[PDB]
């Protein structure tokens, strides 16, 4: 219901948690290329040497990729000098985090969210999977260090030496940083404190409800796996030779036309092979890039509060918490949300005495009998008074001024 | 295994066969192929010091020194550390933990000092801090 | 003709018309409220103040040079479709790809 | 007897084809209503015909 | 071999499509939902809207 004087402003909010999943590196592979072209046989190698340094070059791209992986892993999440630790004591004004801060009862240190992703996601032809430098134990220290630190000390251990604060005083930090004033937490710190915890238990229950929300993940590994399964099933084709495998064909035919069916076997299998090599690349490409997007998330939604709409999360930003997942990151955005709105009337600039005062930060509004200054989104009406308002200009530039008296607090003072 | 009295081998990763009906008897054996991987050689810079190491990758170590058909390994050799990565030859092990000199794998990662030239120690992510 | 096919997109260009048309009409109606939470009504010119605070000027530059920054605005608006029509490779672009 | 050529190929194709729909549904959709403007077009002298 | 090659050179082609299109989501969100502060990233000069 757009009109020329008239705004909604909001009387109420909500905290809310939402969740990003983005993975991050894929599993290392390494393909012998003669072992893979042809097992225990040299003819065969006799045969292929007359081909260069393709395998050379087969090595080398999966090389490559296997490096890329780690350093990927090793710019997402290895972004903060020291390893801190959260204190044992527990008191935090009303927030709870123990649904993210790690458990000492379970046999691996992990948070209860990290458990319900690593169960929610589920060879002998030259082939190998390399392990990767950095194991489940240093990525899970890696997120309690920067969960901790961020609980423990805001933004600031980013950019410097780490300093503590209490939360109730980063909370106030950060609704300031959005455009709320302080005394809007210190006086529903309670509520926003229970909206916080039902947030939580409320994610929690979503992401246990289904395991879909991960398919981003588990994706992943399936193609991969797929990418191997048909590699080996090449290893079964004729490529119109007279049998797919090596031995009986080389047992059974003399060298000057065995030859010419190992020569067509071996064009299948470099085939096959360079196949497979061109998609890795591009898989990887691909990965390379999500993990730097992950990467950039994770030093701006995490280490500080982003002013970039809809990028940690749908609403006004709080903060973020990470966690890990086989292969991929879980960031959890905090939130804020406007409730209720009313309507109200509104004026541009109000005329007191042949001058026109402007609002120094909020708008001007009228319930229908008076007027107030409010901030711009959160209603907390405020007798208008000379403080609230800077004085310029006349009574008859600008368009829609409306008649009021604006109080001045040294008058009374002076009359007494 | 069981196999039921009319089947002979069995294929459970579906591509190739892994298990069979003995030959010589009634048992049923199943075949693991034999091992192999890449040999990798950890070095400093080679105008630093000559003593280096090597990393079969992805092998026990009871089974290196016989194998292959140059330079050997003996026994004796090195301590013949395992790792999760495979076997490591011409290193120690230290307790303590510095920060990667040399990526090896699996949070193992290799060093030079001046009892081998070369250690291996699993990784430190950074001294520890309480705020 | 040789097993070939090209499939018809999931959205058809009305369907886009309409979705820009959305969020075009609550962009001016709302300002930028409508992103994070529901669409809060505002007027335009003090939808403007907001922007011009924004970049760091008082919104009384606003407030007085209203018609002048209208007049420029119209002006700036009605010469793009002569910026556009007038060159044919604007839209080089996509005709590339 | 070439294998399983032709079927990668399609799936390629395919998951192309999908990730220009996913390209279009991220670009555009991203409002969960459809407003619509006052029928007067009273925005204090600027022109959005 | 013909048909492999026009197949991955359409995959790479689909994959800067893709990145054109992630750089014109993230400008629909940040431009046109608010008032970025970024310089030249939502055109030259002081971005208004
Ligand atoms: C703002 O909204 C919150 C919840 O959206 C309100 O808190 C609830 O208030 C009702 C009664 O007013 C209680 O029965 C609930 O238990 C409260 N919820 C919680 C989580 O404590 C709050 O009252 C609203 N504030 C205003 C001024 O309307
Ligand atoms: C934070 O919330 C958890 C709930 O997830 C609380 O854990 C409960 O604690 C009570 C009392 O110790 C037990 O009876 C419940 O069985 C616990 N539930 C779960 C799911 O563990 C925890 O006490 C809360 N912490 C604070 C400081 O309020
Ligand atoms: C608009 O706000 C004013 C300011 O609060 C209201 O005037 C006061 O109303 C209360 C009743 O809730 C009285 O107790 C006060 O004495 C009034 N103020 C004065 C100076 O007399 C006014 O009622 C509100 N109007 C509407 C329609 O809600
Ligand atoms: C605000 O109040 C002033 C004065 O209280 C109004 O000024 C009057 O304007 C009319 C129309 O030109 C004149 O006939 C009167 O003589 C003016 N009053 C005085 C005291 O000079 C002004 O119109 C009011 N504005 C609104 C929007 O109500
Ligand atoms: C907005 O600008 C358009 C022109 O782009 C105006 O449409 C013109 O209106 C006049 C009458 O006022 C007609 O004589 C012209 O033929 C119209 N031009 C076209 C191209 O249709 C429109 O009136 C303007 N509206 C406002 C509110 O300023
Ligand atoms: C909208 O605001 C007007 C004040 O101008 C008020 O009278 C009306 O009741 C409001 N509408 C609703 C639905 O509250
Ligand atoms: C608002 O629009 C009404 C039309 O109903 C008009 O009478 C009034 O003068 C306008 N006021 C302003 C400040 O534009
Ligand atoms: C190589 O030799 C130069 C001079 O002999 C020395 O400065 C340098 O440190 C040596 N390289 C390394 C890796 O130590
Ligand atoms: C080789 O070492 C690994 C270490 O995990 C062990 O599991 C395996 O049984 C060993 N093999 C032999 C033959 O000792
Ligand atoms: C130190 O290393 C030895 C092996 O050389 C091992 O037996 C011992 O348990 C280690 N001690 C600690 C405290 O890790």
């Amino acid at each position: 219901a757009y009109s020329n004087n008239s705004i909604a402003i909001p009387t109420n909010f909500t905290i809310s948690v939402t969740t990003e999943i983005l993975p991050v590196s894929m599993t290392k592979t390494s393909v012998d290329c003669t072992m893979y072209i042809c097992g225990d046989s040299t003819e065969c190698s006799n045969l292929l040497l007359q081909y260069g340094s393709f395998c050379t070059q087969l090595n080398r791209a999966l090389t490559g990729i296997a490096v890329e992986q780690d350093k990927n892993t090793q710019e997402v999440f290895a972004q903060v000098k020291q390893i801190y630790k959260t204190p044992p004591i527990k008191d935090f004004g009303g927030f709870n985090f123990s649904q993210i801060l790690p458990d000492p009862s379970k046999p691996s240190k992990r948070s209860p969210i990290e458990d319900l992703l690593f169960n929610k996601v589920t060879k002998f032809n030259g082939l190998t999977v390399l392990p990767p430098l950095l194991t489940d134990e240093m990525i899970a220290q890696y997120t309690s260090a920067l969960l901790a630190g961020t609980i423990t000390s805001g933004w600031t251990f980013g950019a410097g030496p780490a300093l503590q604060i209490p939360f109730p005083m980063q909370m106030a930090y950060r609704f300031n940083g959005i455009g709320v004033t302080q005394n809007v937490l210190y006086e529903n710190q309670k509520l926003i404190a229970n909206q916080f915890n039902s947030a939580i238990g409320k994610i929690q229950d979503s992401l246990s409800s289904t395991p879909s929300a991960l398919g981003k993940l588990q994706d992943v590994v399936n193609q991969n796996a797929q990418a191997l399964n048909t590699l080996v099933k090449q290893l079964s084709s004729n490529f119109g030779a007279i049998s797919s495998v090596l031995n009986d064909i080389l047992s059974r035919l003399d060298p000057p036309e065995a030859e010419v069916q190992i020569d067509r076997l071996i064009t299948g299998r470099l085939q096959s092979l360079q196949t497979y090599v061109t998609q890795q690349l591009i898989r990887a490409a691909e990965i390379r890039a999500s993990a730097n997007l992950a990467a950039t998330k994770m030093s701006e939604c995490v280490l500080g509060q982003s002013k970039r709409v809809d990028f940690c999360g749908k609403g006004y930003h709080l903060m973020s918490f990470p966690q890990s997942a086989p292969h991929g990151v879980v960031f959890l955005h905090v939130t804020y949300v406007p409730a209720q709105e009313k309507n109200f009337t509104t004026a541009p600039a109000i005329c007191h005495d042949g001058k026109a005062h402007f609002p120094r930060e909020g708008v001007f509004v009228s319930n229908g009998t008076h007027w107030f200054v409010t901030q711009r989104n959160f209603y907390e009406p405020q007798i208008i008074t000379t403080d609230n308002t800077f004085v310029s200009g006349n009574c008859d530039v600008v368009i829609g001024i409306v008649n009021n008296t604006v109080y001045d607090p040294l008058q009374p003072e002076l009359d007494s | 295994k069981k196999f039921l009295p009319f089947q002979q081998f069995g294929r459970d990763i579906a591509d190739t066969t892994d298990a069979v009906r003995d030959p010589q008897t009634l048992e049923i054996l199943d075949i693991t192929p034999c091992s192999f991987g890449g040999v990798s050689v950890i070095t400093p810079g080679t105008n630093t010091s000559n003593q280096v190491a090597v990393l079969y990758q992805g092998v026990n170590c009871t089974e290196v020194p016989v194998a292959i058909h140059t330079w050997r390994v003996y026994s004796t050799g090195s301590n013949v550390f395992q790792t999760r990565a495979g076997c490591l030859i011409g290193a120690e092990h230290v307790n303590n933990s510095y920060e990667c000199d040399i990526p090896i794998g699996a949070g193992i990662c290799a060093s030079y000092q001046t009892s081998q030239s070369i250690i291996a120690y699993t990784m430190s992510l950074g001294a520890e801090n309480s705020v």
